[PDB]
């Protein structure tokens, strides 16, 4: 995260951390949405030109962190992964879009103060919260800048964009499954996500039931915090019916 | 699932966290 806070004790309790086992690596973020699943992007599981395309095998989260480093005995739990699940129209030669992925838990991971699943969107809160000029949460151990990594979880705020400020900020066709947010040049205020957010989730807290829901999956950036650029999201609920259809199943 | 998105420290103690009124203050 770039221009972001240290995460108080507790604020993110969905927060993942994503983890390559040998070599032992973080590889991304990521979010719980149940006691069993996890949301990523895609990319952070598949992407054949840096020679990313993992199994189950290959990974684990811990779940409940708040440093990157160092081990939090009875916080932090780590899991294994029954089956990873990629959108089957996720695009990687072009453009990211149908950047999400979905990971099942091998166990039931047990809730406390430091874990604790985000709400998904309906077609209310989507209609309501993904509004332009309105601000959600990006979080992630990222890098604090485009050129160290943190000690502690970040925390930025940012507000969405307008289509077409998003369409015009970069030559990559944009996708309608995707947003931008960030701040505009002239409005002062800085920020965005970096390398190492990816997958991490853009949640917004509603006015109507004080709840926090995912709207987006960080996924792409041309640099961070560029004027004039901004960072693109995975559009969570557009593509909401491909994640009940997987959790509907289970497999 | 039915309890999604209300955090133990915050939302369960009634604890405003340190941003979210910035959240909250981009709604109007
Ligand atoms: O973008 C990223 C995340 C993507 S990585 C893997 C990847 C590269 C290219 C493609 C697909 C996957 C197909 S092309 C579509 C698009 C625009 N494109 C990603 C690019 O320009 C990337 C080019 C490589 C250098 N970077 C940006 C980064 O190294 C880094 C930089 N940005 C960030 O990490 C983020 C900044 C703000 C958010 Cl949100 S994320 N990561």
């Amino acid at each position: 995260i770039v221009e972001g806070s240290d995460a108080e004790i507790g604020m993110s309790p969905w927060q993942v951390m994503l983890f390559r086992k040998s070599p032992q690596e973080l590889l991304c973020g990521a979010s719980l949405i149940s006691d069993r699943w996890v949301l990523t992007a895609a990319h952070c599981l598949l992407y054949p030109p840096w020679d990313k395309n993992f199994t189950e095998n290959d990974l684990l989260v811990r779940i409940g962190k708040h440093s990157r480093t160092r081990y939090e005995r009875n916080i932090e739990k780590i899991s294994m992964l029954e089956k990873i699940y990629i959108h089957p129209r996720y695009n990687w030669r072009e453009n990211l879009d149908r950047d999400i992925a979905l990971m099942k838990l091998k166990k039931p991971v047990a809730f406390s103060d430091y874990i604790h699943p985000v709400c998904l969107p309906d077609r209310e809160t989507a209609a309501s919260l993904l509004q332009a000029g309105y601000k959600g949460r990006v979080t992630g151990w990222g890098n604090l800048k485009e050129t160290g990594q943190p000690s502690v979880l970040q925390v930025v705020n940012l507000p969405i964009v307008e289509r077409p400020v998003c369409k015009d900020s970069t030559r990559i066709r944009i996708t309608d499954n995707m947003f931008c947010a960030g701040y505009k040049p002239d409005e002062g205020k800085r920020g965005d996500a970096c390398e190492g957010d990816s997958g991490g989730p853009f949640v917004m807290k509603s006015p109507f039931n004080n709840r926090w829901y995912q709207m987006g999956i960080v996924s792409w950036g041309e640099g961070c915090d560029r004027d004039g650029k901004y960072g693109f999201y995975t559009h969570v609920f557009r593509l909401k019916k491909w994640i009940q259809k997987v959790i509907d199943q289970f497999g | 699932e039915a309890d999604c998105g209300l955090r133990p420290l915050f939302e369960k103690k009634s604890l405003e966290d340190k941003t979210e009124r910035e959240l909250l203050e981009s709604y109007i």
